[PDB]
RNA sequence: AAUUCCUUGUCGGGUAAGUUCCGACCUGCACGAAUGGCGUAAUGAUGGCCAGGCUGUCUCCACCCGAGACUCAGUGAAAU
RNA sequence: GCUCGCCGGAAGACCAAGGGUUCCUGUCCAACGUUAAUCGGGGCAGGGUGAGUCGACCCCUAAGGCGAGGCCGAAAGGCGUAGUCGAUGGGAAACAGGUUAAUAUUCCUGUACUUGGUGUUACUGCGAAGGGGGGACGGAGAAGGCUAUGUUGGCCGGGCGACGGUUGUCCCGGUUUAAGCGUGUAGGCUGGUUUUCCAGGCAAAUCCGGAAAAUCAAGGCUGAGGCGUGAUGACGAGGCACUACGGUGCUGAAGCAACAAAUGCCCUGCUUCCAGGAAAAGCCUCUAAGCAUCAGGUAACAUCAAAUCGUACCCCAAACCGACACAGGUGGUCAGGUAGAGAAUACCAAGGCGCUUGAGAGAACUCGGGUGAAGGAACUAGGCAAAAUGGUGCCGUAACUUCGGGAGAAGGCACGCUGAUAUGUAGGUGAGGUCCCUCGCGGAUGGAGCUGAAAUCAGUCGAAGAUACCAGCUGGCUGCAACUGUUUAUUAAAAACACAGCACUGUGCAAACACGAAAGUGGACGUAUACGGUGUGACGCCUGCCCGGUGCCGGGAGGUUAAU
RNA sequence: AGGACCGAACCGACUAAUGUCGAAAAAUUAGCGGAUGACUUGUGGCUGGGGGUGAAAGGCCAAUCAAACCGGGAGAUAGCU
């Protein structure tokens, strides 16, 4: 659901929440943590390799079943839990076996539902099957392009793909970004979309909404010096440049796509 | 007024202690101009 | 009888401009 | 105009008197629509102007209470 | 020694950090102390630091460091696995009283507790770098139950008094006692027990998890305080006897109740919110290999061990950091009385100090302050600085607006003391007695006692009753930026920077990109509702025309075009 | 509930005065801003000089920063004093 709340005060007034009544209201599943810690956008050198990243609310990781390896082995949903690390909701998920994991939870998903992985499944939401079974012109999430590396593909909050064609041994999917990818048949993928569809309504409202979310203020070029950026200097706000990054890499419509190895894989690009 | 120095064995025993600087080779070279010039301290230590 | 070891910065001129 | 050389542009408001300020006109030297344009409640140890209250800011200072200055004893510098 | 003054959420009392004998006693006054000096944190000598329980060490681990092999690199060396280090965190145990010129939660007295080794006795399957449980965790907010602590009354001891009154509802002092053990309460959490089965817990499992039924509605866990014991002990005003006249020794009454009340405890609780809030070991429990006349484990008793290092003193300062015995800086704990909402402020207790040059005089002038005739910004770049406003309750409160605000707008009225309503009310707390009782730290009735607003009326004092301290100046028009926030440590705190939002663009994950000769890391244990870069900067109405030039993206006839 | 309001500790440093061979190599006195947060603080780590870090001032990096400090090339060079 979406609340917009009454601008009591500034800071507040623009805040705009997603408040999801079924969510977990307690802790979480203590075998299934692991601890995080944050590196500042830091690396082995100590160097900052990513700005504007630090600071942030302390968060643990979540072990999220990405594989699905339990094939043929009915699970139930006991109920959906927030996770701090991805943008949509995890699902606790409880097999007739006995054991709990955190699977991706899609929008038709809830407690009290059943789903089960491996070719011999249905076709209900959150069910995990090959690409190969599924039927051409479906809609899946966390989808793999190597068999057995655990799924990649439409993880985020509301996303999807297409499966467009099938040739043969290869499947075609059409992603969220316009790209039209061929995959290896044998890998899996999950039906349905992953929940959690209105991420896009919240608006963090105030500044410090961004900071403890571990995002860090960034500064324009233009407001830098002539030396540590190439824009900068000048009386009076002069640009008189083409943009560029402050590695002197022409950004703002320049390809950065470089691979060589991948491009068999790729059937059209965005649009 | 809270000037540069601001005491602490702990840290400056692993800073410029005996052990940090024969960790690495620049501080065995230090040591080594140190006894060569024949200063009493040869570090900082208790 | 050590030499005076700082000597501070000098009061900045009047600007005769 | 935070932009206007000419210039204290012209008219009105405010003052006995207004190169600033507010409103209008537009002959925009050289505003202008994301190096954003025009508005905008709230906010500001922010810029400019006006009124009430208040007073030694001032007309014009006067006196008083303390610490120095001054004298005595002791110690005893500095720039040049 | 007698007075005066100052601090009293400190200028008091205890620690860490850091100093390293500055501690105490005797002795000395050259130098040191901004003066003198018999004095000292100065010189010389002697003395002084006592731990199974405090801390370190020790067991475990975070960030991070190092790093066997290994990967990479002209060499040096870089990165990193298994590992091993690393408290700012987790893990066994002591309190009260007394004593030294100087140490004590360490010594003494009294009374306790914990972890191991060995032996004995009675039972028993034990057994891991392996599994599970536990350890184990956020912010804000509220209420309840308590304590530290304080006030008052009672009780005990003393006093009745140099200027009037004071045997009385008078005045002064005291009315203190822990850890541990027992009982276990208010509160909080969870439905218990039994049996069967199960590809999960990388092997196994009687453990955890899951699925089944039978049976009971109850147990279990956690838990401050209180009450007992500790303790007919210690402490204790005061009095008495000797003083190298500093003190020593002896004796020692009462030691209760009520009320108020925390920022402390119950509370790692509870209720809520999104930003979703360490790890490992000790500990508990189940098994593998292996051992089961053993070993080993459990319970009881006895005995032994608990080493080593710190322990003085300063620690908001004369002892640390500032070259100084420097108007500066420095984390944590305790923190009383009256007034007050208050850790503000004022005055005080405990306690500690008068800041290491003084004595005179009472000129200009400078500094920090007080007051002021009449005028009231005429000063000045400019109401700079000063003056003024200042509290509580009630009444009242504009334009504008994003409907929250603006707003404490503006502007008015009442504030002392005494009496009465009411020999202190409403309220709070609540004894004895009485009635029940799944019988006790229980439930009802009951109101003694104690505490204690606000309001009304009446009277009365003063020039002034928010009487001191404390404690907004207000309103109107307008520029800029939306706002809180950030910045030129040491002349610029702003219109600058950031900002939520918006747009463009790159990136399909061995992502772009960045740090690295490389390996490898960050991005991210993320993957397009994501990430990087760039510009703009809430919100409202919008964001027009131009592709020549310079960039960027796509195309390809022809020309030109390196190495070879 | 709140980057909410008034206001101490705490953090900051807007105005004025004093102080410039000062008590202090940026302080004191009287007012002032924030004060549940983009807050503040202790301890210990990481980033090393053509680099770091920077809510961006060429600011900060041991009282020094439009390229720190120390040693060396080095008795650099100086048509200049």
């Amino acid at each position: 659901a979406v609340v917009k709340c009454k601008p009591t005060s500034p800071g507040r007034r623009h805040v705009v929440k997603v408040v999801n009544p079924e969510l977990h209201k307690g802790k979480p599943f203590a075998p299934l943590l692991e601890k995080n810690s944050k590196s500042g956008g830091r690396n082995n050198n100590g160097r900052i390799t990513t700005r504007h990243i630090g600071g942030g609310h302390k968060q643990a990781y979540r072990i999220v079943d990405f594989k699905r390896n339990k094939d043929g082995i009915p699970a139930v949903v006991e109920r959906l839990e927030y996770d701090p690390n991805r943008s949509a909701n995890i699902a606790l998920v409880l097999y007739k076996d006995g054991e709990r994991r955190y699977i991706l939870a899609p929008k038709g998903l809830k407690a009290g539902d059943q789903i089960q992985s491996g070719v011999d499944a249905a076709i209900k939401p959150g069910n995990t099957l090959p690409m190969r079974n599924i039927p051409v012109g479906s809609t899946v999430h966390n989808v793999e392009m190597k068999p057995g590396k655990g799924g990649q593909l439409a993880r985020s909050a509301g996303t999807y793909v297409q499966i467009v064609a099938r040739d043969g041994a290869y499947v075609t999917l059409r992603l969220r970004s316009g790209e039209m990818r061929k995959v290896e048949a044998d890998c899996r993928a999950t039906l349905g979309e992953v929940g959690n569809a209105e991420h896009m309504l919240r608006v963090l409202g105030k500044a410090g909404a961004a900071r403890w979310r571990g995002v860090r203020p960034t500064v324009r070029g233009t407001a830098m010096n002539p030396v540590d950026h190439p824009h900068g200097g000048g009386e009076g706000r002069n640009f008189g440049k083409h943009p560029v990054t402050p590695w002197g890499v022409q950004t703002k419509g320049k390809k950065t796509r470089s691979n060589k190895r991948t491009d068999k894989f790729i059937v059209r690009r965005r649009s | 007024m809270k000037r540069t120095f601001q005491p602490s064995v702990l840290k400056r025993n692993r800073s410029h202690g005996f052990r940090a600087r024969m960790a690495t080779k620049n501080g065995r070279q230090v040591l080594a101009r140190r006894r060569a010039k024949g200063r009493a301290r040869l570090t900082v230590s208790k | 009888n050590n030499r005076p070891v700082y000597i501070p910065r000098p009061r900045p001129p009047h600007p005769r401009l």
